[PDB]
RNA sequence: UCGAUGCAACGCGAAGAACCUUACCUGGUCUUGACAUAUCUAGAAUCCUGCAGAGAUGCGGGAGUGCCUUCGGGAAUUAGAAUACAGGUGCUGCAUGGCUGUCGUCAGCUCGUGUCGUGAGAUGUUGGGUUAAGUCCCGCAACGAGCGCAACCCUUGUCCUUAGUUACCAGGGAACUCUAAGGAUACUGCCAGUGACAAACUGGAGGAAGGCGGGGACGACGUCAAGUCAUCAUGGCCCUUACGACCAGGGCUACACACGUGCUACAAUGGUAGGUACAGAGGGCAGCUACACAGCGAUGUGAUGCGAAUCUCAAAAAGCCUAUCGUAGUCCGGAUUGGAGUCUGCAACUCGACUCCAUGAAGUAGGAAUCGCUAGUAAUCGCGGAUCAGAAUGCCGCGGUGAAU
């Protein structure tokens, strides 16, 4: 993909780390029966007002090497087309051809 | 654009995977990445030493990375200068030491990779492709091998129509699994565009 | 003291002399060690698509096994417990000590 | 539509000019991008400028209109 | 006490023949608790009553895996390895009826581009 | 096919009497791969028929029926130079059973009893008598076998 | 938005568009730039803040003074000072590499030497058989070889051995199933015939399996200037306060229409309500949740076990027994619409999925035409997974029942 578009999940991403915490304890904090009716509405108000791009649902999942976002795989972080280059070199333990 | 890759078909037959580790799940991506950026660190810059099978296996976060090359003296360097940085070099963008142990190719003319790079080195030269192929041709077959096919595809000496040519000698039996068939491909940069080459060398079963 | 070794890796032929060895170092040290029990291996399937475009008919099927044994020492030794310490086998396989 | 644990929602930033609003009792249309917002009673009677996509159509809130989102009044499609 | 294992395209059974009444108790239950299907019922009792002997052999049956008729299918061939044991004249007959003979037809898997092991998509010639 | 002539499968016969005569209509009835709902439906069929004419053993009732019911001669298109002619062939004893099973299925199925089982009863008592679609689609054949009744290359 | 366009485009790239993705439109903005190297000015980076704005961004206040060498200072680091430049999913698949489709898993496609012909070429490779096969045998101016076929690989079918937990239960046991490694067997091996004294075929025994036991992967030389410059790489062409870059909203989801793939149906071989059974495979800390309570339900709260052969997803459904419906546009069908909710998520209007109540549309078997399937197959029934915060009727798999010819 294009190297600004690498580059603008790198920053979507930086925010993501920067408020993992705070989102972590506010969520905490807003789930929490315990806690007050007016405390959990000005927490989730806070967490509304966080910047957008501090969520993990903006992220997109892509290739490490190439940057595509569609045919990824979880296990191995690539694209379809370098995770199979690297599978027929022989570059990725374990995993071969199947059949059955 | 319909055969197999010859290595990967037989990754489990004959063939060992050129990367030993093992990993859990949410690991193993990091693992991948972190190798693949590894390999391609190396093949760029040990680009003048003839490296053919850099091979990454890390024990518990230290790593024993064995690359084989048909010249280790100029990549180890003088008393071992050039290894050391090497070292530290991938020490920084791995996790934990990477112990490299450097082996030797004591027949570069069975080796696909290093043929496919000869050929591909000759082809940016400005050689008559016809004559590089050739010339692997009769070094690989003198030199042993009990079969060898290379395919030169591209604008072949500036042609603008672009085809594909090779040269067999020997057997090189692709569909035998236990064959023990060699292969590389690489590309050469020349003025007119990507010249493909392609190198298979059957040595035995 | 009863420890429980386990070896988990993705070449088969790799964990049964990972194991071999384990309980012959651990039963030629005048200990009693019951055989590598084999628990079932997972294997996960992948679809990759080859062409690089289009023809979605076209992928490879590869798979990536992880084959998982165990090993008891019911009555264990100091010299098997040593001789098991400086037994450091890695690169390949995750071997976990239950210790106890 | 949404849950009412949760409970309404409406944009910070549209809810500041409303509040900037409603205090002075001014009719200036409120010029807003946020069709995501749901109307509230409490800025029921004034008006708003709602972006869809290509202008910012007015859309003077009712009493009846209260609940739905500001969106709703303002189609981003043309048949014809 | 002959011992049998019988194997059907999933289902596994181990039968226990003993010289006795007739009764037959599949999983710790009567086989007609056991078999809500007729043909089931069939396809166990069958190696016994083909050679003329129904209520001979006590049967202890034990099954595992498969489905309603697979475990059928295993546990005649199960009561087959059994009554081959204790005498050998019976195993012509059973071969005769072709019940020794473990059936080794399985599901076979799911192809590729295709909607089932062998049903493709439909093609269209424009 | 094109090369051999395969070896037809066993068919084991039904539980209730064991007759692979019955096992194969069972076959025919089924859909969907239910044995028990084909071997349901035939065997209400079997017992209305059977307590209805008071008949100790219908197996033989069916055999009477499905011989009443089979055709001898039908009519097979050949190719003689271009011209396509229907020339009257004998019918092989296997395909005579299995066209007299799918004529009394498809008979069967078009009826105005309320079951299925009660529709096949039906059938297979007028096809004992000589009356229902299955004896007018014998009868169609055998009319258009003799209609040519010409072609004997 | 772009690409894919006869078979071999049309549930195709896309293994999953609310934002993001995103490549498109509207508007608000930046110009060595979001990103790499050359550089010199200050500072450890880094953290917490206020306001204005839709946000990108703009203007301000506090804490900290790194580390190794030490007065040259260095791996990183924030804001520019400028030239190189960076960047481009912009164009050319008819300049290309790599990758893929397709004829076609069809049995072919060639070469060396020899010989024949002025020659292009031929022969071999043709012929008699035989085979799934240029498979094999025998003939034969051919003699040989190579890539293809076959075999070697994976899975399943029987047995043996090592092993027995978190697996198993015949009498704590080391039997059994199972699990997962290593092997045994199967070779036209034996018998009878047919066959050129052949290859081979036909039938039979034994055996779990008989002739290629079943399934897969493996795709020759080449053909379509086939597809892809939008994975990537790359020759050339083109733009560099813009075709580059950032943000918010919208669009990719519009529908006189047409076609391609499907799903659900049109019911009685069925619908509904009660009981009562029988799987496999896969997933689970980026989580699955025992149990209890609350709720009609989706779900919610507390709490337990489990990185799993231990705990869980999870109950399999079709099936069987009883009752009922009794052929009706219905107790069929479940679209569409109204209302009220639950979750995920900053956010469910455009434009989510489920839940509940109400409504109850077409549809009664489908024209010309046309498609898949030869056995555990078709048909039918459920169950998993990838992608994934949420979002499958698609894709990829799993087992159940199970034909006709």
């Amino acid at each position: 993909a294009k190297k600004s578009m690498i580059n603008r999940e790198l920053k979507r991403e930086k925010e993501v780390a920067k408020y993992a915490d705070k989102r972590t304890k506010l969520k905490e904090t807003i789930s929490d029966m315990n806690a007050s009716d007016e405390v959990r509405m000005d927490a989730m108000l806070e967490l509304q007002a966080l910047p957008r791009n501090s969520s993990p649902v903006r992220l997109r999942n892509r290739c490490a090497i190439t940057g595509r976002p569609h045919g990824y795989f979880r296990k191995f972080g690539l694209s379809r087309n370098m995770l199979r280059e690297r599978v027929m070199q022989g570059d990725v333990p374990g995993v071969r051809k199947a059949s059955w | 654009g319909q055969k197999v890759h010859p290595i990967g078909i037989r990754l489990g037959v004959v063939k060992k995977h050129n990367a030993n580790w093992y990993a859990s799940p949410k690991q193993y991506s990091e693992y991948l990445i972190n190798d693949i950026q590894v390999r391609e660190y190396l093949r760029k810059k040990l680009d003048s030493a003839m490296i053919s099978n850099i091979m990454i296996e890390r024990p518990t976060g230290a790593a024993k990375i064995t690359i084989a090359t048909a010249r280790p003296g100029i990549v180890i360097g003088k008393k071992g200068e050039d290894i050391e940085r090497l070292q530290k070099e991938l020490t920084k963008m791995m996790g934990v030491p990477a112990q490299v142990n450097i082996e030797e190719i004591t027949s570069p003319d069975l080796d696909a990779r290093l043929v496919a790079d000869g050929i591909g080195s000759q082809l940016e030269r400005r050689v008559m492709f016809r004559r590089a192929m050739k010339r692997a041709v009769q070094n690989s077959m003198r030199s042993g091998a009990k079969g060898i096919k290379v395919e030169l595809s591209g604008r072949l000496g500036g042609a603008e129509i672009a085809r594909t040519e090779w040269y067999r000698e020997g057997r090189v039996p692709l569909h035998t699994l236990r064959a023990d068939i060699d292969y590389a491909s690489v590309r050469a940069e020349t003025t007119y565009g990507t010249i493909g080459v392609k190198v298979w060398i059957f040595r035995g079963e | 003291q009863r420890i429980r070794i386990r070896l988990k890796s993705f070449d088969h032929r790799l964990i049964d002399q990972s194991a071999q060895e384990i309980v012959d170092t651990a039963k030629r040290t005048g200990a009693q060690v019951c055989g590598p029990v084999p628990l079932p291996t997972r294997i996960e399937r992948f679809n990759v698509l080859t062409s690089p475009h289009v023809n979605k008919d076209a992928r490879d099927q590869y798979e990536i096994r992880t084959h998982k044994r165990m090993v008891d020492i019911v009555q264990p030794t100091d010299k098997t417990v040593d001789a098991l310490m400086k037994l450091d086998l890695a690169a390949g396989v995750d071997v976990q000590i239950a210790l106890g | 539509p949404r849950s009412l644990k949760k409970g309404p929602f409406i944009d910070a930033h549209l809810f500041a000019k409303v509040e900037n609003a409603l205090e002075t009792n001014s009719r200036k249309p409120i010029k807003t991008w946020s069709r995501r917002s749901m109307i509230l009673p409490q800025m029921v009677g004034l008006t708003l400028s709602v972006h869809n996509g290509r202008t910012h159509v007015p859309v003077i809130v009712s009493e009846q209109m209260v609940g739905h989102k500001l969106g709703e009044f303002a189609p981003t499609r043309t048949y014809r | 006490r002959n011992y049998g294992t019988g194997r059907r395209k999933t289902s596994t059974a181990r039968v226990f023949l003993a010289k006795g009444t007739g009764s037959i108790v599949v999983n710790g239950k009567p086989l007609d608790e056991y078999f809500s299907r007729e043909t089931s019922r069939m396809v166990v009792r069958q190696p016994l009553e083909l050679l003329d002997s129904p209520t001979a052999y006590d049967l202890y049956i034990t099954v595992k895996g498969g489905g309603i008729s697979g475990q059928a299918g295993a546990i005649r061939h199960g009561i087959t390895r059994a009554l081959i044991e204790l005498d050998d004249t019976n195993k012509p007959a059973l071969k005769a009826a072709g019940f020794v003979t473990r059936d080794s037809r399985q599901v076979e898997r799911k192809k590729l581009g295709l909607r089932k092991a062998r049903k493709r998509p439909q093609f269209s010639k424009r | 096919p094109r090369r051999r002539v395969v070896a037809t499968r066993e068919i084991l016969p039904d539980p209730k009497f064991g007759s692979q005569t019955i096992a194969k209509f069972i076959n025919h009835v089924m859909s969907h791969g239910k044995k028990s709902t084909a071997e349901r439906i035939v065997y209400g069929a079997l017992e209305t028929v059977a307590q209805k004419r008071n008949i100790e053993d219908p197996v033989a009732f069916f055999e009477d029926v499905l011989e009443n019911v089979r055709p001898m001669v039908e009519v097979k298109a050949r190719r003689v130079g271009g011209a396509t002619y229907q020339v009257p062939m004998e019918v092989r004893p296997s395909r005579r059973t299995a066209l007299a099973m799918r004529w009394l299925a498809e008979a069967a199925a078009k009826r105005s009893e309320k079951s299925m089982a009660l529709r096949l009863a039906g059938e297979l008592s007028d096809a004992s008598e000589g009356k229902g679609n299955a004896m007018k689609k014998r009868d169609e054949v055998h009319r258009m076998a003799d209609a040519n009744k010409a072609f004997s290359h």
